[PDB]
């Protein structure tokens, strides 16, 4: 989830935008 | 400015600023 | 405090203190 | 929509609930 990608490891760009509407 | 550890608020602003007009969904116990 | 007109970050902020651990999704051109 | 209800005009609870998980 995006909570183990973004905060407990570095995020990114790509990820983030996975969950954009 | 997003490729950094990003928690609670810090994540949601990430998340508002980047997807922008699109909005986004925040789902932490995912 | 979230009766009040809440915009942009201000919503956001107040949409992650309320759902706490159920997250939350944001649509604003809905 | 939640900035029509929330921003344009005051919030409630009520509202803001609706957009939870």
């Amino acid at each position: 989830g995006i909570v183990e990608q973004c905060c407990a490891s570095v995020c990114s760009l790509y990820q983030l935008e996975n969950y954009c509407n | 400015f997003v490729n950094q550890h990003l928690c609670g608020s810090h994540l949601v602003e990430a998340l508002y600023l980047v997807c922008g007009e699109r909005g986004f969904f925040y789902t932490p116990k995912a």
